[PDB]
Order: structure tokens, then C-alpha cells, then sequence
């Protein structure tokens, strides 16, 4: 397994839809990476400043929409693209 | 398909294709978007075929109103024209709204004799065009 | 639903009125794009330096007017355009 | 009624003076848009790392002169239009 | 009267001097603006982390010598040019 450091999280981004709205395949620039992913691996928390670590409120098993950006980096792990990227990124959490 | 003609011409076809099918022209300077489009702005025919150069369109569904009117718009135009290629081209727009095209194709064995039988139907066609107009004697 | 994190809300715009002032009808980049929307989601606050964390002094149902730049983000839930944005965006709620 | 957030304040700027230090009456561009306004509403006050909030020293009712910059806002609300701008960018408080 | 926020001065500044080091009398470019100022109004002072003001160490009637720069505005009152600046492009006191 890997577990991230801090306030980072592992998500794996969905796969991008080919029919939006209806039947029509929709192919080329149009159809653009998806910006919703489910959450793997949950670090300990963000270090505060006194020095307490707080627990993130995200948790594994979470569907969350997230930004792409500098920030967020893509490793391959076991074969398959993850996304490493600190939990301040995450905009909402779906459900 | 691509629309015919370069400039106002392009606007001239495309309103009288519009009128033809009894559709209307979706363009930006009278006030409509694409994405604002329905099944009202889309004109309806029978038949259409496509090929390698020319689209044509069978049986366009359009009240004979329409057509009455933008022929007669279009030989008001025409009676107020100077050039004689403005004067064809608006008549062979009347052609496509109203009646028809036909061709003539001559045929011979050589450039020359080509050439000649050419001149003579040309030659043709005029008096016929003439003697149709204004009689004979 | 769809619930936010920290000190982020989700509004949805207004539509763009046509006629100002009158009949007029206003086509073009004359009209621009609201700068007004109606609260839907809201987080649950922002994180202090010490650790505690502060309700939104926003509530969801009222209306807002927000400056729109690049930390405004567009997102399509329920085949619908929302906002996903920071509270230090809001400048002030009307009524 | 519309009420600002944390410390924005809410001002309508003065009318341009057509005439300076006489009858000469100034047009074009050298006559400046006025750097001074009217306060019209006033939010709760800042909110400090620890927690607390700290009312303005600015209240409705006074002139102030403030600069101008990429932080200040103008807003069409009754048909007429405001300023939504932040406290630090008054300079002064006339009288 | 006008009296400033927080840690900002109003200050006028000097007329430039024309003669240097003798007679000679220096026109154009030379002749640099003087960095020398009469304070004016003081404020109350700058607000702390905490919540308390501490006075400024300037006191209304002494020279003053600044640095001009874009934090440095220019405001015309009483038909008279003065400068509205923050106390931390004072850089010394004379006498």
C-alpha cells in the first residue's frame, strides 16, 4: 500500500463520459478530463502552527470534484495512474 | 454541405434555401444563437443528395406564397440593374426559386468544329430568346 | 446533494436580464454576465490558526453578489451550471 | 438594503467638478474622476486570527477619500451605481 | 479637517531649493524633488494581531524624511497639494 504525508490525498480520476445529455458520442477536445475522482489513501492531517496535528474531513471511499493545477501531480503506482495532490485542492464532496 | 456563394450572395442563397424549405437563417446581426435553435428553424424537404460536387433538393415544403413574393422581390432587383452578369445571376437565382435549368451540351469530333457548332447553337438560343419576346416577321 | 469544504460556497447564478431601463432588448457583449447568485451549498468553515473553526456568516437562500475571477470555478451538477467559490469572493448580501 | 461582508464598505463617489478655482470650465481628461465619496453601508468589522471581531473606524455618514485599484468594485444596484471597495483602501476621513 | 486611518501621515512637502552649495541656480532634471516634509495629521496608530493600537513614534510638527513610492499618494486639499503615506516610508526624523 502507499499512504501519503500530512494533508495530501490519493484519488483516482473517473473515466471521462463518451455520451453527454443523450446518445451523441462526443470525441475530441471537447470531451475534457474529468474533474471528479474517488479518494484512496488519506493522510494523518495538516501540522498547525502550535504543533497538533488536525484530521482531515475527507475519508477513504469518498467521491470528491477536485482542480487540476500545478499542484496536483500524477505518479503511476501498480500499473494504473493515481493522483497525489494536497487536500486544500478539493473543492466538494459528492453525496 | 458547404453554403453557396462568397459575400451577399451567400445571404441570398441562404434566404431563399430558408424560404424554399420553410426554414429560418440562424444568424448573429438579426438576433439569434445556434444554441437557441429548434425544430421551428429547421426547414423540411423530401429528398436531398449529396455527391462529390453538387447538393441539389427535391421537393422543398414551402407554402407557394413565399416563393411568389421573393421572385418578385428579385425581378424588382432586376429591373433596376446595370451589369449584364448581376442580371444573369438574378435570373438564374429566379430559375432555381421558380422554374429551371437546363444544359446543352454540343458535341463534335474536333476543337474547331467544337467551337463553331457552339457559336451556332449560342447564335441560337438568342434569336430564339428575341423572336419569343417580341415576335417575327 | 453536494457539500462544500472549509469556507466554500456553491451558488447558482442569475440569468442575464435583457431589458434595462425599458424595452430595449440588449444582444451582444453589451449584456454581461451576472454578477448575482443564490446561495445553495455551504461549508462548514473556516479553519483558525489555533484549530477551532468558525460558522459562514452567509446562509444558504439569500442572495450575493461576488466578484467572478480566477479562483471562481464552473462545475455541471444535475446537468446544471454552479459555482464553486471561495467566501472571500462574496462582497455583500443583498436584503 | 444591501449590507457588506467583514470589512467592505460601500461608498458613492462625488460628482466630477466642471469648474476649478474659477469659471474656467475643465472637459476632457484633465478633469479627473473624484477620489472622494459617501459611505452608505458598513460591515460587522474584521475577523482577527484568534477569533474575535473588531468594529471600522469608519461610519455611514462621513466623506472619505479613498485610492482607487484593482480591488475596487463598481456595481449597478437602485439604478445607480456603487462602489464595493475594502477598508484598507480608505486613506482619510474628511471633517 | 482631515485626519488619517490607522498608520498613515499627511504631510506637505518642501519646495525644492534652487540655489546649491552657492549661488549657481539649478533648473531642470538637476534640481531632484525633495524627499523632506511637514507632517500634518497623524492617525491613530496601527492595529496589532491581537486587537490593540499602539501610537505612531512621529508626532504632528516634525521634519520628516521619506522614500516616494507607489504606496505614496497625492491628494489635493484646500487647494494645496499633500501627500497621504504610510508610516513605514518614514525614515528618520530631523532633529
Amino acid at each position: 500500500n502507499i499512504r501519503p504525508l500530512h494533508d495530501r490525498v490519493i484519488v483516482k480520476r473517473k473515466e471521462v463520459e463518451t455520451k453527454s445529455a443523450g446518445g451523441i458520442v462526443l470525441t475530441g477536445s471537447a470531451a475534457a478530463k474529468s474533474t471528479r475522482g474517488e479518494v484512496l489513501a488519506v493522510g494523518n492531517g495538516r501540522i498547525l502552527e502550535n504543533g497538533e496535528v488536525k484530521p482531515l474531513d475527507v475519508k477513504v471511499g469518498d467521491i470528491v470534484i477536485f482542480n487540476d493545477g500545478y499542484g496536483v501531480k500524477s505518479e503511476k503506482i501498480d500499473n494504473e495512474e493515481v493522483l497525489i495532490m494536497s487536500e486544500s485542492d478539493i473543492l466538494a464532496i459528492v453525496e | 454541405v458547404k453554403a453557396p456563394g462568397f459575400g451577399d450572395r451567400r445571404k441570398a442563397m441562404l434566404q431563399d434555401i430558408a424560404t424554399l424549405t420553410g426554414g429560418t437563417v440562424i444568424s448573429e446581426e438579426i438576433g439569434m444563437e445556434l444554441e437557441k435553435a429548434t425544430l421551428e428553424d429547421l426547414g423540411q424537404a423530401k429528398r436531398v443528395v449529396i455527391n462529390k460536387d453538387t447538393t441539389t433538393i427535391i421537393d422543398g415544403v414551402g407554402e407557394e406564397a413565399a416563393i411568389q413574393g421573393r421572385v418578385a422581390q428579385i425581378r424588382q432587383q432586376i429591373e433596376e440593374a446595370t451589369s449584364d452578369y448581376d442580371r444573369e445571376k438574378l435570373q438564374e437565382r429566379v430559375a432555381k426559386l421558380a422554374g429551371g435549368v437546363a444544359v446543352i451540351k454540343v458535341g463534335a469530333a474536333t476543337e474547331v468544329e467544337m467551337k463553331e457548332k457552339k457559336a451556332r447553337v449560342e447564335d441560337a438560343l438568342h434569336a430564339t430568346r428575341a423572336a419569343v419576346e417580341e415576335g417575327v416577321v
